[PDB]
């Protein structure tokens, strides 16, 4: 098709967790979590992300526990049978902010608000496109295009028009450290918090990799010197043909 | 696969007619010494596969000096095969000793199996 | 145990061979041997005669497809652009 | 006599992996069935050890993947396994037949081989398939319904036997249930046809890189080949390590991590890379009857390749004209696995056309006329009459 | 003095298989330590415990 | 030769079933062998047909299985030959069993047959245990649990095993997952170990009712043998058609259709009837560890009955005492099944207790004494000194 | 293929039993044969034969744990009646 159905290339940006001995910057992650809670929470759900799994990585345990008291979830019933409500503890899921489909459609206008907890790995181009989607917004769209009304423009979006309004101002958030809240850098750590959430295992997984690269390429190399070893009685066989005397 | 007859009898017809023959040669010449058969130590006829009824025949049917000198060329072959190298410019063998050996034997057995086929399907005027 | 049908490979000695006779094989013990002998002569000479010989059968069909491949690749993104709309309805019906 | 060779099940593993007589001569290319068994088994473990945490309804078959993919210990490593070493055996195995086709392993003696390595083929075809339609993302599912929409294009008995196939009226519960006990009961009739595989191999010993016969000089498995094995089994083992732990979703389509909804198409449903040139070809003519039967023959046109080379010489190892066209055949493979990932757009479809035509005729009309003018090339440049 | 060290390392396969078991365990622990401390000394300034003691300090 | 003797598969499947030569005069107990064959590759068929609509959830397991029951065509049928099946699998195998150790085919040149034959004994009980376990029943789930609670008493090692083993604290949906895997695989194992069987007899012939040598005048395969095992597989078939249509539910237990439920138990926990000899051997001694390694030792401990048989006679045709004493130990196995199902009561603790003595002291003690006092017999009745 | 080691069967024509001399064998084909021949016969008197021999080995095993059985079936159906209860106490303890 053509470019403008393809959708921009999202160029190569220099992340700091491209290499294969690089991790998460977890500050990051941290700053990425309270950007998400203060702006993508009010339509993106994010399900498949426990509280769990936020300790170690982000906050505290007793900051999760904190955090988790604020919302309510859905308690079996009690003796009469009516239905209770309780504080979320460290095992519930992060709650979405639309009960279920049809509530998150007939809020945003028909468009469904895609589910955030694997978005960086079901797109080309990754944290590249999700980066560059989310600061690529244009003050006006190019000469000649028309877009349906409440439909937003952005190039990097596959089809042209996105439906999702620009929403990372400057100054929208304010850091608990003290960074500067610009829209890059809210859009950095949000889409590292975001690449988080799709991997949690990238730590891990690089370590263990590490290890097993290091492992495999001196066995590679020792059963190398063991095969030559065991084959130089072969490779260096010599053979002589007298003709036989006829009978 | 294909019968050694046949091809005996396209290659007879190439060669004997002047005009193909000058023509047909030379590319088959620059085929032979391009396919690098003869850099290992080989002549053509240990290359044919070994496993039809006729070439087994053609094969036990083989003089007692050539068969043996057959095999030494095989196993070199092999050799020189396995330590990835070629035979030295010595041990190449030569265009003028790349004497089809084996391709009488392989005409005369393909004759003798077909006429036994085609005396089998005869049939009597009825 | 039936004996079943004739092969062309028998077991350790009766392999289904030509007999042989007059070829004598000598060999020496890898212990005795050196492994590792002589593999930068034969890793920057032999690799390189294999490599010469065995190089325009590969890389004149890869250069033919992968040119057919960018020739085409190139013609589709020409025809999806601003100045081959006409050509791209007139190509199509 | 020994032990190795008196009890039956050490006679059994020392006729097949201790003094099986190989030939002398065979290089890497040997190694490429050692792998696909040591592949088959890797990939086999991984899927049970999957199996006991998946779950295979269809509300539940995504979130049981992501669930494996974040809640199980060290289950990252048991998916990117699992989902790279099925590429992983893909190419070993298309690195395995186009041996077999270029050294002339589908001649005379091994024909029985040759058929049943492509029964292997065509189950490992119908087995990858339905591992990937049971994962359940978007190009899970809609791959699954666009193979058996035009699966639907027999005339008389076509929606009859489809709706037999979904279980129901769609891709839906039902066959997501049924694609998983298909993925694996298939995987376990491809391990008795590498037994039988293997027994139609030991009748009449392994090829050798020259056609020549290898009764002379041959060599026992023990003490050589099994460390040659070793060679590329670790060689292998650091590929899939890379691919599996540095970069693991660079072989898949980052659009089957969108759980599986019936209402989106996602604008190109192009199925896992190894099996584009077959959706290829089944895209080149434009109606899916003869689309669904040509891609039938084309992987049932391996079948015709013993019947058809006509050269008396096994093996393309001593020819020219051989090689130049078999390795524009497989570049012609590697091109249609290229033009199977495009739209259909305006080169494409009549570059699919014309690549799968000379796919087709690589094996029907090149090779015996390149084959017996190398054999009457042959003969003319021996023969001095 | 080569005997020395046939003698008492390769001569029998059980003291073989012994000292490449006890290299197994010794190799494997120092190892994975080795490893994990050179992984997490070259991401100074990102890891948890890093910016946990930065928002404690 | 013939096709049949020339082709590779078709010289295995000659050599196995067409012309293997069986010995003239064996009778109908021969044919089970054949029977559980038949019975093994029909529980696979109906447990395919009925795992591609299986879902193997906590919450949706026995739903799933009286799903099956209720709306899926014909699944009433599949679900009742795959739990009757499996019933009558074990009583022909007991039968099997019981025929080779009284007519005396566990003796020297097939104690390696005999040695497979137990390990598939040990493989069939487990994945016999997992598909029970696989239907979460009230008999299902306590079953579970009672005997990994049993198995948790190892004194170092075994809550660490148990809770490796229930993928949790307790029998919940992970060991519901985790046993649903193991009963689709071991099968599959089961079909290459009867492979094993088929070999390790294949080796040395079948022995014969009578002890002495079958290797003058033996009978081909095929046209006698396979239509006697005709005459036992539709007999088999009728009796399994019979318990399958007219009363499925007189065998299984009336408890394992109330769902599931880890609060209650239903005062009655034994487990289904082919494993309540075993169950009665575990609850004859008070202690826990003593009892799980005298029930695996009452498993194994027919590896004895080859080395424990002093009798120069193969086989207990034509002795006496040994045939009496034989029906004394197969009618105590039959009261040791009956005292498993019964409550740790008033004499059933002690019949309990001496049913079991009665049960180790046939193998260990009873059999030597009286093969040396028979063979003691028949020489002083025969010679005149 | 591997000449594996022998056992104490072989296959047709070489069987590995003894040399026999003398021993003539006469059949009929089925064909000519009356199948079901005394069936009757052979249903009422042989298989009182094979009963008669072969039934007390079988009979009085059965009628020892049937008696054991039922004895202490209906001794615990005694027990837990009410005309036990002091007899269930000190079986107890
Ligand atoms: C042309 C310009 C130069 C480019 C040359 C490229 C070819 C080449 O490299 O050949 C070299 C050389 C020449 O090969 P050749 O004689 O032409 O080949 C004949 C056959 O290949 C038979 O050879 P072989 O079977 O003896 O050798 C096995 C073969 C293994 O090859 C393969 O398995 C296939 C790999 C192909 C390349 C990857 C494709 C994917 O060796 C290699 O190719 C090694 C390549 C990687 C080297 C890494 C260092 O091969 C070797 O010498 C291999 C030995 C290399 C050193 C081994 C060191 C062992 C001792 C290690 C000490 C302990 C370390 C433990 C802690 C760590
Ligand atoms: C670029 C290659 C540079 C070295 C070179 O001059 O090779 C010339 C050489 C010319 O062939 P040739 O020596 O006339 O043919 C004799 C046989 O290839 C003789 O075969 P070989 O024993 O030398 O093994 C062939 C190949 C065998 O390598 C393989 O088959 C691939 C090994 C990867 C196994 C795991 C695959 C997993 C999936 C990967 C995707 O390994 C090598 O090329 C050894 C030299 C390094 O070209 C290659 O063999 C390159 C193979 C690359 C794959
Ligand atoms: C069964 C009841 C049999 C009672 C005993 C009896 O009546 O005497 C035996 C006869 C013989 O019947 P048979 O056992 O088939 O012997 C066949 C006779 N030949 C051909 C050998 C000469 O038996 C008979 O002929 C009885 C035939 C009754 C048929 C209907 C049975 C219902
Ligand atoms: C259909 C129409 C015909 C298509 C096929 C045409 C023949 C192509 C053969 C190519 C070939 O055979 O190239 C194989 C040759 C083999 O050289 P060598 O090792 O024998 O050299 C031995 C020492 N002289 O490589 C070369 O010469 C290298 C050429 C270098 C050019 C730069
Ligand atoms: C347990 C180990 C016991 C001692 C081992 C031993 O003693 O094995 C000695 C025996 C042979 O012994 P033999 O033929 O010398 O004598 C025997 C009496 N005349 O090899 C074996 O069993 C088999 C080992 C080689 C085959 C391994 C196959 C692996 C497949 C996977
Ligand atoms: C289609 C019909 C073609 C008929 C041609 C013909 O008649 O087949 C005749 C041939 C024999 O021919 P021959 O030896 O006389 O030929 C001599 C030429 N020189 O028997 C066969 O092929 C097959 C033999 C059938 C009996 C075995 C069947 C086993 C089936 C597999 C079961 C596996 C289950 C267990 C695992
Ligand atoms: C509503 C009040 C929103 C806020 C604030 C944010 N998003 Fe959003 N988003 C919204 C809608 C209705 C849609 C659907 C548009 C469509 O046509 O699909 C979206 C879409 C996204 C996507 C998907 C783009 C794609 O190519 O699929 C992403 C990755 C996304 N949104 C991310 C995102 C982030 C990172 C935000 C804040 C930090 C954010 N959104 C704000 C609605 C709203
Ligand atoms: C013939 C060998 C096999 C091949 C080639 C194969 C291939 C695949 C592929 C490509 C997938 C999809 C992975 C993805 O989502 O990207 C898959 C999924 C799966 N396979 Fe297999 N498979 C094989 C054997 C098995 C076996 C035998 C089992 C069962 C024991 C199994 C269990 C699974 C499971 C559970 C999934 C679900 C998705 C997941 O968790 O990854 N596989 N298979
Ligand atoms: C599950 C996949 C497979 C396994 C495990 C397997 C296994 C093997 C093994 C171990 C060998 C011996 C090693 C060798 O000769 O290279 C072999 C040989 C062979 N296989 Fe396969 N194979 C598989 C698939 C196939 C396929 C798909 C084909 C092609 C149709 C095929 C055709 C052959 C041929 C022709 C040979 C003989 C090669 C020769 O001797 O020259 N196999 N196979
Ligand atoms: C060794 C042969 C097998 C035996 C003895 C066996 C035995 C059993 C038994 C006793 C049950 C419980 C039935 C009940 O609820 O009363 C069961 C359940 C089950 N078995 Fe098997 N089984 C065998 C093989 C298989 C295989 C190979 C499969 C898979 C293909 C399978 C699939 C199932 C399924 C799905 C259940 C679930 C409950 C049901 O619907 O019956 N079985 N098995
Ligand atoms: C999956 C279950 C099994 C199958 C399919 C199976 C299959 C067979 C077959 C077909 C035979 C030859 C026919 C015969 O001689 O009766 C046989 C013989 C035999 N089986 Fe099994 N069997 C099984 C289980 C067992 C078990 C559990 C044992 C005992 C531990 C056993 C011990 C034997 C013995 C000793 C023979 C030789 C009988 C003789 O020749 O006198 N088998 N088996």
């Amino acid at each position: 098709m053509t470019a403008a159905e393809h959708g921009l290339h999202a160029p190569a940006y220099a992340w700091s967790h491209n290499g294969p001995f690089e991790t998460f910057d977890h500050a990051s992650i941290r700053r990425g979590y309270q950007v998400y809670r203060e702006v993508c929470a009010a339509c993106h759900s994010l399900d498949r992300v426990a509280w769990r799994t936020l300790v170690g990585v982000s906050h505290t345990n007793e900051e999760v526990r904190n955090m988790a008291e604020e919302f309510e979830y859905d308690d079996e019933p009690d003796e009469q049978g009516n239905p209770k409500k309780r504080p979320g503890k460290l095992s519930d899921y992060i709650p979405g902010p639309y009960p279920n489909e049809q509530a998150a459609r007939a809020a945003n206008q028909g468009a469904l608000p895609p589910d955030l907890s694997l978005i960086v790995k079901a797109r080309h181009g990754g944290c590249d496109y999700i980066f560059s989607l989310l600061t690529g917004y244009p003050d006006e769209p190019p000469a000649g295009v028309a877009l349906p009304p409440g439909s937003n423009y952005n190039p990097y979006f596959p089809g042209g028009s996105i439906a999702m309004a620009r929403v990372l101002f400057d100054d929208m958030v304010e850091y608990e450290d003290g960074t500067p809240a610009t829209t890059s850098q809210m859009a950095k750590d949000v889409t590292t918090f975001l690449n988080w959430c799709a991997e949690p295992e990238h730590d891990e997984r690089k370590r263990l990799g590490l290890k097993t690269v290091i492992i495999l390429s001196s066995l590679y190399l020792l059963s190398i010197w063991v095969k030559k070893f065991k084959w130089a009685g072969i490779k260096t066989r010599k053979f002589v043909f007298n003709p036989p005397k006829p009978r | 696969p294909q019968s050694f007859t046949s091809i005996a009898r396209i290659g007879d017809y190439i060669l004997k007619s002047p005009v193909l023959s000058k023509l047909c040669v030379p590319v088959a010449n620059q085929f032979i010494n391009l396919a690098g058969y003869k850099k290992l130590g080989l002549k053509f006829d240990d290359l044919i596969a070994e496993e039809n009824p006729i070439m087994q025949t053609a094969l036990r049917r083989l003089p007692e000096d050539e068969s043996y000198a057959r095999a030494y060329r095989i196993i070199r072959a092999h050799q020189t095969e396995l330590t990835h190298h070629l035979l030295p410019r010595n041990e190449w063998i030569k265009a003028q000793e790349d004497v089809p050996y084996l391709l009488p034997y392989i005409l005369e057995a393909e004759a003798a199996a077909k006429e036994k086929d085609e005396l089998d399907n005869i049939e009597v005027s009825k | 145990g039936p004996p079943s049908g004739k092969t062309y490979m028998g077991w350790w000695g009766h392999m289904g061979g030509p007999k042989q006779k007059g070829i004598t094989s000598y060999a020496v013990s890898p212990y005795a041997q050196k492994p590792l002998q002589g593999i930068f002569h034969n890793a920057v000479f032999n690799s390189f005669r294999r490599f010469k010989s065995q190089f325009l059968y590969v890389l004149i069909p890869a250069g033919i497809y992968w040119y057919w491949w960018k020739n085409g690749n190139e013609y589709n993104e020409f025809l999806y652009s601003k100045a081959g709309r006409e050509e791209l309805e007139r190509v199509n019906v | 006599m020994a032990f190795r060779k008196s009890n039956v099940y050490l006679s059994l593993v020392n006729s097949y992996i201790i003094d099986s007589p190989q030939p002398s001569s065979i290089n890497y290319w040997w190694n490429m069935g050692s792998l696909l068994g040591l592949c088959l088994v890797i990939q086999i473990v991984t899927g049970i050890f999957m199996a006991m945490h998946y779950s295979s309804n269809i509300e539940l078959a995504f979130s049981s993947v992501e669930h494996i993919m974040r809640d199980v210990h060290n289950g990252y490593i048991l998916r990117y396994l699992h989902a790279n070493g099925a590429s992983f055996f893909f190419m070993v195995m298309f690195m395995h037949m186009a041996k077999g086709l270029y050294y002339g392993s589908y001649r005379s003696p091994r024909v029985t081989l040759w058929n049943v390595g492509v029964i292997i083929f065509i189950l490992t075809i119908a087995t990858a398939f339905l591992g990937y339609c049971c994962v359940y993302g978007q190009m899970s599912h809609w791959g699954a319904t666009v193979i058996t929409n035009l699966f639907s294009a027999i005339p008389f008995v076509g929606n009859d036997i489809v709706s037999w196939l979904w279980g129901g009226f769609s891709v839906s519960n039902p066959t997501i249930q049924r694609f998983f006990a298909l993925h694996y009961l298939v995987p376990f009739i491809i391990a008795a046809m590498v037994i039988m595989h293997l027994m139609a191999l030991h009748i009449h010993g392994s090829s050798n890189p020259l056609g020549i016969t290898g009764n002379l000089d041959r060599i026992p498995m023990h003490s050589y080949f099994i460390f040659k094995d070793l060679v590329t089994v670790f060689l292998f083992m650091l590929i899939l390590a890379l691919f599996v732990f540095y970069s693991p979703n660079t072989l898949g389509h980052p659009d089957n991590y969108i759980p599986g909804n019936p209402l989106v198409t996602p604008a190109s449903i192009v199925p896992e890379w190894y099996l584009l040139p077959f959706y290829a070809i089944l895209r080149s003519i434009p109606d899916k009857l003869l689309g669904v039967i040509t891609m039938f023959a084309a992987i049932l046109v391996l079948l015709v390749l013993p019947f058809t080379d006509r050269s008396v010489v096994r093996g393309n190892t001593f020819k020219v004209l051989s090689k130049f066209f078999f390795f524009i055949f497989v570049f012609n493979f590697v091109l249609l696995g290229q033009i199977g990932a495009c739209h259909v757009e305006v080169p494409y479809v009549l570059m699919g056309q014309i690549a799968t035509f000379i796919y087709f005729a690589y094996f029907l009309i090149i090779v015996p006329v390149i084959s017996t003018i190398e054999n009457v090339l042959f003969y003319i440049g021996r023969v001095n009459k | 003095s080569f005997s020395s060290l046939y003698k008492t390392f390769f001569k029998r396969n059980a003291v073989f298989v012994g000292t490449i078991f006890a290299g197994a365990f010794v190799f494997q622990t120092v190892f994975d330590t080795a490893i994990t401390s050179w992984y997490e000394n070259h991401n100074k300034g990102k890891l948890w415990k890093d910016v946990k003691a930065r928002i404690a300090a």
